[PDB]
């Protein structure tokens, strides 16, 4: 089930939702949240939707008639003719499924080498040997929000995060890192989260 | 038990035949007036008064009490063969009931034949031609009941209640009669509706259809069919 993405919605109307269907080799490649493109063939399935009021149906061309005793009336009439409903809903045959917007042009760090390219690849080194790049990341994440330096440097390690760990014992030791603003009204708390978001 | 012929003749009488003072002491035939304005069409209830009835026929008021809806469709009936001899001008077609109406009379005359002698099948229903109603005003010597004193006893009986509105639906469009036309004949099926609900006709019995032996599939059409304004309220004790 995917739905209309926030961009295409029109004024006071709820995102129009549908259901595509992946065949082979395009089955576990979609994945609930994710913004994808799927390219296929927009198709029609027959559904037993519950109209109250009749509408379109298909019966025989042959002009048959019930004897006395057997009119072909009511049920039994309907069932000689072979009425049947004929109520369509739209589906999405996808012949094939893709990231709207790829991370790369190409799960450990070998294997996100190689899908990067040479250019994002030497980017990438570039930026990891920039000294200041702590700096630089910070204004580059909030480039519109003055001051806040210790707020952005929070929200900055907490998109990096630690290192989970699971004890001999078990237990999960908790990696990831949660930052919470509290501030006078007025004050960016909403800017942030929503620059995080975004 | 007892000749419906009879009683017709009797209700007609009293309705080409009563009489009353109600405008400044003149005799102007109440329902003889009220039959001539629906003959035009300018009318579409009567509200036959069984006090009116009961001021020369009170056992014909007793017989209606003791069963109305068939003394209703007698009135009914009454009306319907009274009013062409109260006719006195042409309608002016107030709406498509009465433009089909007008067409499926001028077409039966066409195709009249007037000797040959034709199925019971293949007439008009009666209730599809009206474009009248008929209703009792109940007799002031019937004391009103209680809705809970009404019961079995008073089934297929003329009560009167009285009580308070609590709900009431919207006008709705209630079929009585459904019409169909056949994709071979051009012969127009009817099919009035007495039960709540009905199941739509197949196939088509006009006889042309029956002679060619052809699959004669009809379908229903809200054009030709009969509707009335339906209301359902729950009126409640006092
Ligand atoms: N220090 C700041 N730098 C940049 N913009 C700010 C700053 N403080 C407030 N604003 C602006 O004022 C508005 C209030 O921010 P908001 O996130 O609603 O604060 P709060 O979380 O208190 O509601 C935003 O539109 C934001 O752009
Ligand atoms: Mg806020
Ligand atoms: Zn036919």
């Amino acid at each position: 089930r995917i739905q209309e993405t926030q961009a295409e919605l029109p004024r006071g109307s709820i995102p129009r939702s549908l259901e595509v269907i992946l065949r082979a080799e395009a089955v576990e490649s979609a994945q609930a949240g994710d913004k994808c493109d799927f390219t296929g063939t927009l198709i029609v399935v027959p559904d037993v939707s519950k109209l109250s009021t009749p509408g379109a149906r298909a019966e025989t061309n042959s002009r048959v008639s019930g004897v006395d005793g057997y009119e072909t009336e009511g049920i039994r009439g309907l069932r000689a003719l072979g009425v049947r409903d004929l109520s369509y809903r739209l589906v999405f045959l996808a012949c094939c499924v893709a990231p709207t917007n790829p991370r790369f042009g190409g799960q450990t760090a070998e294997s996100i080498k190689n899908q990067m390219t040479v250019k994002e690849w030497e980017k990438v080194f570039e930026m990891s040997q920039d000294k200041n790049l702590y700096h630089n990341l910070c204004t580059s994440l909030f480039p519109t929000i003055h001051g806040n330096d210790e707020v952005k440097r929070g929200v900055l390690l907490m998109l990096f995060g630690g290192v989970p760990k699971t004890t001999g014992e078990g237990t999960s030791l908790r990696g990831d890192i949660n930052v919470c603003i509290v501030g006078d009204p007025s004050t960016a708390k909403s800017q942030f989260l929503k620059h995080v978001e975004e | 038990l007892k000749d419906y012929a009879l009683e017709k003749e009797k209700v007609k009488k009293f309705l080409q035949e009563f009489y009353q003072d109600d405008e400044l002491g003149k005799k102007q035939f109440k329902y003889g007036n009220q039959l001539v304005r629906l003959a035009h069409r300018e009318q579409v209830a009567l509200y036959v008064d069984l006090d009116d009835v009961a001021e020369d026929d009170p056992e014909l008021v007793d017989s209606i009490c003791e069963n109305a809806r068939r003394y209703a469709k007698l009135f009914a009936d009454a009306v319907q063969e009274l009013l062409p001899q109260y006719k006195e001008r042409e309608v002016v077609n107030k709406d498509v009931l009465d433009v089909y109406i007008e067409h499926r009379l001028m077409m039966e005359q066409r195709s009249r034949d007037p000797g040959m002698v034709r199925s019971p099948q293949n007439q008009y229903p009666a209730e599809l031609m009206r474009r009248f109603e008929l209703y009792f005003q109940g007799p002031s010597s019937n004391k009103p009941r209680v809705i809970r004193e009404v019961r079995a006893d008073s089934v297929g009986k003329l009560v009167t209640v009285r009580g308070i509105v609590t709900r009431v639906s919207e006008v709705k469009p209630k079929m009585v009669v459904a019409t169909y036309t056949c994709d071979q004949c051009g012969a127009e099926t009817y099919q009035p509706i007495q039960s709540p609900t009905f199941m739509p006709l197949i196939m088509c019995p006009s006889q042309e259809c029956q002679t060619n032996r052809s699959g004669g599939r009809l379908y229903l059409q809200t054009r030709g069919s009969r509707f009335i304004k339906f209301q359902e309220m729950k009126m409640q004790e006092h």
